[PDB]
RNA sequence: UUGACCUCAAAUCAGGUAGGAGUACCCGCUGAACUUAAGCAUAUCAAUAAGCGGAGGAAAAGAAACCAACCGGGAUUGCCUUAGUAACGGCGAGUGAAGCGGCAAAAGCUCAAAUUUGAAAUCUGGUACCUUCGGUGCCCGAGUUGUAAUUUGGAGAGGGCAACUUUGGGGCCGUUCCUUGUCUAUGUUCCUUGGAACAGGACGUCAUAGAGGGUGAGAAUCCCGUGUGGCGAGGAGUGCGGUUCUUUGUAAAGUGCCUUCGAAGAGUCGAGUUGUUUGGGAAUGCAGCUCUAAGUGGGUGGUAAAUUCCAUCUAAAGCUAAAUAUUGGCGAGAGACCGAUAGCGAACAAGUACAGUGAUGGAAAGAUGAAAAGAACUUUGAAAAGAGAGUGAAAAAGUA
RNA sequence: GACGUAAGUCAAGGAUGCUGGCAUAAUGGUUAUAUGCCGCCCGUCUUGAAACACGGACCAAGGAGUCUAACGUCUAUGCGAGUGUUUGGGUGUAAAACCCAUACGCGUAAUGAAAGUGAACGUAGGUUGGGGCCUCGCAAGAGGUGCACAAUCGACCGAU
RNA sequence: ACUAAUCGAACCAUCUAGUAGCUGGUUCCUGCCGAAGUUUCCCUCAGGAUAGCAGAAGCUCGUAUCAGUUUUAUGAGGUA
RNA sequence: AAGCGUGUUACCUAUACUCUACCGUCAGGGUUGAUAUGAUGCCCUGACGAGUAGGCAGGCGUGGAGGUCAGUGACGAAGCCUAGACCGUAAGGUCGGGUCGAACGGCCUCUAGUGCAGAUCUUGGUGGUAGUAGCAAAUAUUCAAAUGAGAACUUUGAAGACUGAAGUGGGGAAAGGUUCCACGUCAACAGCAGUUGGACGUGGGUUAGUCGAUCCUAAGAGAUGGGGAAGCUCCGUUUC
RNA sequence: AACCACAGCCAAGGGAACGGGCUUGGCAGAAUCAGCGGGGAAAGAAGACCCUGUUGAGCUUGACUCUAGUUUGACAUUGU
């Protein structure tokens, strides 16, 4: 029934909705279990730092590009780059993209910079060395961040062309709109006798 | 609570405040949006006009990211400086060092020109300007500096 | 109060697990303490009560009264003294109910398994 | 069981009820009459050495409490201690006592454990500061020991004039009024100069 | 005559395997109506209930014929969110995703398409002997209508030249996991009430133990336990010590450059049409029927079509832990939950007694006392029983 | 206010003075009864019920506006151009309490179907009121300023 | 007609607490305020929406703006 | 006239009017350098009080939760009864006395499966009706003895009757399941009674080569081969 | 056992227009038994007639919308 001025709704409850009601009674009972979780992998697999080294990629989409984050894996020319094998890169803590490709050479030398960094700061025990003790850290992402890069300065100069920015996108929308019909009389003037 | 609401107070009278003669009942009139066009149309027309009916073209799969251009206007464009560093260029205003505000990075798409800033120089980079909002700019003495 | 997550502060748990024992459970339920004399010889505060133990009772209406144990009756919780009785009105003689914790043993009925369990506890045994 | 049975406070708000609970328990009038014995106490706030914090056994902890003079508001624990008056007495809710004294500790070396099994006794880190143990009851004033390494801590945690706070963006917050005097202040003679003689709080009946 | 081969049979032939149950969660199929739309048929309920088939400890999905259009991400799943939004809809009622972003958890891979052809190098089985989750030899068989090695698109192969760098198994004991045992404080001191002290008062003790329970009334200190550590037993299987097998390898793997190559899944893609389904709208998926491909090819790029580009993946074959689910099972811990007309139907010989031909339907029913100490004995009565007496703190507790 | 020259007094902004009996069932309360007068059976639908309208033989126990998702107005509280710690992570005396990054949501911009464009002529305007404040006045009042708010004419952004 | 005391579509269970503009009921006390059965629309006429009557919260101000009233002046009307 | 018309006075009595008090509500005020500490307090002044549907406000009561009263309690908690008492307009609260036997309150707050006379309400218990309607079809009983506490009803004898061989007789089939028989025995059951009983308690009892089943086929039912069906399964009975 | 708000004398009045109760009169004396059918608008059932409901169902048909079956065509089976 309609009644007084209320905005209106869209409650969603016209099926047995009462049947698949999940309550998260469990959420500290799972974060519990969760640093269990955490903890019992932390020792099976000790002295290794519980998550592999990711590399860092752009984001995309126009909304998101502006930013950088932790991405898959290193690709394979990364790999190559820094000097090791894809297949001996996965058995050292490293993470390989075989479908990750590099055509931005900021990002490519940022990722192999990351891979060299990295090595020089792990120590592989040897398949049948003394195998010492090397104090366990848990996280290869704390001790290797993500970095937003530079994007310019803090302060220069003004430097003004009387270019009118406002414009300059004012024309290239216009250009953009207008290639295809200007392409077109052109091809028929060209065409004409 | 209970113990605060009208039908703790309800108790002992009969109808429990839903009228004798008009006697509450399940749905009286419909249940959710019914009658919208027929027997609700006086209060849909006066407090919902426009709801019915159609209106301009459809998008097939559209995504908002597309659209992502949050505005900044020139009144808050000097924000983006950091307050502890803000008063250093407030005064000694002049070129050769100017701030650059890289308004992406601060998460804006578009500057406007809602106006009025302080007479110094800025470098304002920018996807997107308002005409009057970089008037405004140069007139201050800076300059925009188209980004991607 | 507790600390482990394997034992139970819950009262119906708790009583069911006391009236459901089984009785070799019960066996440790009945122990009952030793008499001043008696910890002093073994150094052992408590033991499970048992059959032809000396028993001095120290509650209850029959505080003072001597016996030993004719039965530890454990399918109701509790042991019967001979010497310690009701004498019903029809001249018969019928057992008196006696908890052990009620109860101090005086001497006790030593065997090998008994030895060995004062010394298990730590007991002198001498 | 959707029914919802959490509550979420505001993060700000839940701080700004901590500190007015720390704040509580350094006024004796709302101490004694949360119901603790600190009448022969020497002063409010109570400041023990650091070296309470790394007693080890709880005789030693109770014989410094008694020491400090908390021995009224522990034999008051424990001379309290009553059945439950209903259905809550099986389900695991058989006996009901006071709170004692909220031990506040900077470093557990030992106290800990020690005043665990003492009746109507807790213990806190200055870094967690519960507002439950604060202000029991919704009732403001308990009872709080706080050992010097707590004390001085507690600047840091909470911030001060001089110093900014360790939670993040937080500062403590700004009275709406200089002081709780009001009398005082009326009795100043700026509003004294101001204002106009008085009648006879209670007006002489005329016909 | 005989010996094959192919195909098809028989045997209480040798050895195995499937069925049925449970089914809370999981993978599918099939599939409603009540309901809402203030009527009603599309729609909604709902791709739900019921019905059928198949699993496991999870299942399924899963290492892109993905998303995108960015300066690009990068298997799957789940959460926060996107978003009650794009969209669908008698455009009514209603319905309704996905990409990006932050998190949990992270793990990668395998076949088919290739001549071993200087050697079927491969495997089930029988048998004998052993160090028996298997090994070795011998034999029969399978298999060239193709079993091994070698390659899987990220590649990779053949050949040519360079060279260097790294390797396997196996006991004991160790830790680690599970199951389980045992040991490890302190009053039963005095006074009062009481049938009973576990109540109140005094004086103490232990406390990493003042959780819980029991004991003749509210028990840290009477008992079991609790807390804290110690010492054992049976058993799991990976990092650990250490001990040997020490041509234990010209055996395997990786790496650079050059050259030539680089096989990549068909009644399938795709299309038309019909039906169903989806937010998917000139058609989201699925399925039937008809048509039916290619190899700088093929799919996708959320408005049908032609022409031109571009981007992005590589289908028609396959395996994979975790994060997720869990009104069933087993083992635990709990509650501002119910307190015998409540709480499960069932606190009890409860899915019982009982009803119905049957499918099915389906209750009611807890409390003497601390202890039967459950009333000896006398007397009236044919007896039940009464009156006494007696037990008990109490019979104003007598199993009615 | 009155009276009196004054003392002081008075019937003048609400009772004092004198005296007696009893100190208990005596007054009073409760209850049963009697007497005078009055009083139809509740609940419910209904214009209208004591109704020849319905439910109700009696008693005990049980018995009906709840919770949830999304939301409107109002109110309290925290912070404020911001705000929201609790998806998750850290931590814990362990479902508590305490701490926290990146995001995300809502707000800080509108408008158009959309492509798009996008907020100061001015002391962020003029006029009429406008509480409070300021100046002058014994005061009344007069003059200056005038936030919120109200009416109105303009200016700016988008659509046309 | 009969199909297990059931037949103008048996019985059992589930969907299912099926929907009901209709009938019945809807549990303490006191205090203050206090109605409507009319307008418009509706497959509307035993129902709703709407406005009105009502309460509550107040807010901006502080004797104005006013008024179910008259007087004065000035209109209008076509009933007796 | 105690009737009708009319005139005059006196007189009667409403929850209305005047005055006074008390309650509450609203309004307007007073009160701080001790308001001679209650400022949501105290006090002054005026007016007002009907009420269904309904709104709001302040309170009363119940189950559980945090805090406090170092509250009460086996020397008696709670519950229940009490034409005994007191406080509150009221919801209610408190006290005494009896019964009783183990727990329970006051205050500040939190929370709800939170208040009953009704629903042809649910479950259970109980009345009036009422010692009432009734216990009247099947022709019918009687005498004596025995037993027994007790005999219309049991047993025995005597007698009078009836079924009248398509039986109230002698066997069986379905069905029941021990009811059969003996001893003991009468609280319940046998709508009176009961010493009797198909009742209660404890026992005993059913013997087959030939009687039946078992074998046969009947109308039919139904595997297999095989074909349908997503499938549960369906078809078919000698078929390819 | 039905039944039972409480109950049980009338007349008239008014009253929801036929009262056991209310108003005015008549009157009115414990406790009861057999019978009786005037009254209790006696009991038995949420009128089965009628109307209303945006409640059904059975049945009918040139109602609306479909459908099993069946017929017709094309394609496939489908070759020489
Ligand atoms: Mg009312
Ligand atoms: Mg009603
Ligand atoms: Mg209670
Ligand atoms: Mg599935
Ligand atoms: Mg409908
Ligand atoms: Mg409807
Ligand atoms: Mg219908
Ligand atoms: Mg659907
Ligand atoms: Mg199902
Ligand atoms: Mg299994
Ligand atoms: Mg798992
Ligand atoms: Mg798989
Ligand atoms: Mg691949
Ligand atoms: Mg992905
Ligand atoms: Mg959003
Ligand atoms: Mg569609
Ligand atoms: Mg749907
Ligand atoms: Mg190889
Ligand atoms: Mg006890
Ligand atoms: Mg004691
Ligand atoms: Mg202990
Ligand atoms: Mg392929
Ligand atoms: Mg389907
Ligand atoms: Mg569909
Ligand atoms: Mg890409
Ligand atoms: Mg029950
Ligand atoms: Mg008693
Ligand atoms: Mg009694
Ligand atoms: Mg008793
Ligand atoms: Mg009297
Ligand atoms: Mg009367
Ligand atoms: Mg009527
Ligand atoms: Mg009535
Ligand atoms: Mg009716
Ligand atoms: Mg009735
Ligand atoms: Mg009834
Ligand atoms: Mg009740
Ligand atoms: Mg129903
Ligand atoms: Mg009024
Ligand atoms: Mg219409
Ligand atoms: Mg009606
Ligand atoms: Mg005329
Ligand atoms: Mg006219
Ligand atoms: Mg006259
Ligand atoms: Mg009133
Ligand atoms: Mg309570
Ligand atoms: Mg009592
Ligand atoms: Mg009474
Ligand atoms: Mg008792
Ligand atoms: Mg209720
Ligand atoms: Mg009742
Ligand atoms: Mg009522
Ligand atoms: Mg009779
Ligand atoms: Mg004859
Ligand atoms: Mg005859
Ligand atoms: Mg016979
Ligand atoms: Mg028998
Ligand atoms: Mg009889
Ligand atoms: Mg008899
Ligand atoms: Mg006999
Ligand atoms: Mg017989
Ligand atoms: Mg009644
Ligand atoms: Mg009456
Ligand atoms: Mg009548
Ligand atoms: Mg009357
Ligand atoms: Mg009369
Ligand atoms: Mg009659
Ligand atoms: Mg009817
Ligand atoms: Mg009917
Ligand atoms: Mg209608
Ligand atoms: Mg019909």
């Amino acid at each position: 029934a309609i009644s007084k001025n209320l905005p209106i709704l869209k409650n969603h409850f016209r099926k047995h909705w009462q049947e698949r009601v999940k309550v998260h009674f469990d959420q500290a009972g799972k974060k519990v279990s969760r640093r269990n979780a955490r903890a019992t992998r932390a020792a099976k697999i000790a002295p290794r730092p519980l998550d592999l080294l990711r590399p860092v990629v752009r984001a995309p989409t126009v909304k998101y590009n502006r930013k950088v984050r932790a991405g898959r894996g290193f690709t394979l020319a990364e790999v190559k780059a820094a000097g090791l094998t894809a297949a001996y890169a996965r058995t050292i803590g490293i993470a390989v993209d075989h479908r990750r490709q590099n055509r931005n050479q900021e990002i490519f030398d940022a990722n192999v910079q990351r891979l060299k960094e990295y090595q020089s700061k792990i120590i592989v025990f040897p398949r049948n060395g003394k195998a010492p003790e090397a104090e366990q850290v848990l996280s290869a992402a704390a001790t290797f961040p993500i970095a937003q890069p530079a994007t310019d300065v803090e302060a220069r100069a003004v430097q003004d062309n009387g270019e009118s920015a406002f414009r300059t996108l004012r024309l290239a929308r216009s250009e953009k709109k207008f290639r295809g019909i200007r392409e077109k009389r052109a091809r028929e003037k060209a065409e004409a006798e | 609570p209970s113990r605060f609401t009208k039908t703790r107070k309800h108790r002992g009278h009969v109808s429990a405040g839903k009228g004798r003669i008009g006697k509450h009942r399940k749905h009286p009139g419909g249940r959710g949006m019914a009658g919208g066009q027929h027997h609700h149309r006086i209060n849909m027309d006066k407090y919902h006009p426009g709801y019915f009916g159609k209106v301009g073209m459809r998008y097939f799969h559209k995504q908002q990211a597309h659209f992502w251009k949050p505005v900044l206007n020139l009144d808050k464009l000097w924000t983006l400086i950091p307050e502890d560093k803000r008063d250093q260029y407030l005064k000694s205003a002049s070129k050769e060092t100017a701030p650059v505000i890289d308004t992406l990075a601060a998460g804006y798409g578009k500057i406007l020109g809602k106006g009025r800033i302080p007479n110094v120089p800025v470098i304002v980079k920018a996807r997107f300007v308002s005409k009057l909002a970089e008037e405004k700019i140069r007139a201050a003495g800076g300059v925009v500096e188209l980004i991607a | 109060a507790k600390q482990s997550l394997d034992v139970s502060s819950d009262r119906r748990k708790a009583r069911k697990a006391y009236f459901t024992a089984p009785s070799s459970q019960r066996r440790v339920l009945l122990s009952a303490p030793l008499s001043k004399e008696l910890r002093a010889q073994y150094g052992i505060k408590a033991l499970p009560i048992r059959r032809d133990d000396e028993v001095l009772v120290v509650r209850g209406s029959k505080k003072g009264q001597e016996g030993k144990i004719s039965s530890v009756y454990r399918l109701k919780f509790a042991v019967q003294v001979d010497k310690v009785t009701k004498e019903k009105v029809n001249g018969a003689s019928v057992p008196i109910n006696l908890h052990p914790s009620k109860l101090v043993i005086t001497k006790l009925h030593l065997d090998k398994d008994r030895k060995a369990l004062i010394q298990r506890k730590g007991g002198k045994l001498e | 069981t959707w029914r919802k049975w959490n509550v979420k406070v505001n993060h700000n708000e839940k701080r700004y009820a901590t500190a007015s609970a720390i704040a509580a328990t350094a006024v004796a009038s709302l101490v004694l009459a949360r119901g603790h014995r600190v009448e022969k106490i020497p002063e409010i706030p109570l400041v023990v050495s650091t070296d309470l914090e790394s007693i080890q056994k709880t005789k030693e902890a109770v014989a410094a409490l008694k020491a400090v003079g908390a021995h009224s508001d522990l034999l008051k624990v424990l001379k309290s201690k009553k059945l439950r008056a209903g259905k809550g007495k099986y389900r695991n809710r058989r006996w009901t006592q006071r709170r004692g004294p909220l031990v506040v500790y900077a470093e557990d070396n030992g106290i800990v454990k020690a005043l665990r099994n003492v009746p109507g006794v807790e213990t806190a880190n200055v870094a967690s500061l519960n507002l439950l143990q604060l202000a029991p009851g919704a009732h403001l004033g308990r009872f709080v020991i706080w050992t010097e390494a707590a004390f001085t801590k507690l600047d840091q945690v909470w911030g001060s004039e001089t110093v900014a706070s360790s939670k993040v963006g937080y500062t403590l917050p700004s009275h709406i009024i200089s002081t709780s005097d009001v009398t005082r202040i009326i009795n100043s003679s700026e509003i004294q100069s101001a204002i106009r003689p008085a009648g006879q709080a209670t007006q002489k009946r005329t016909h």
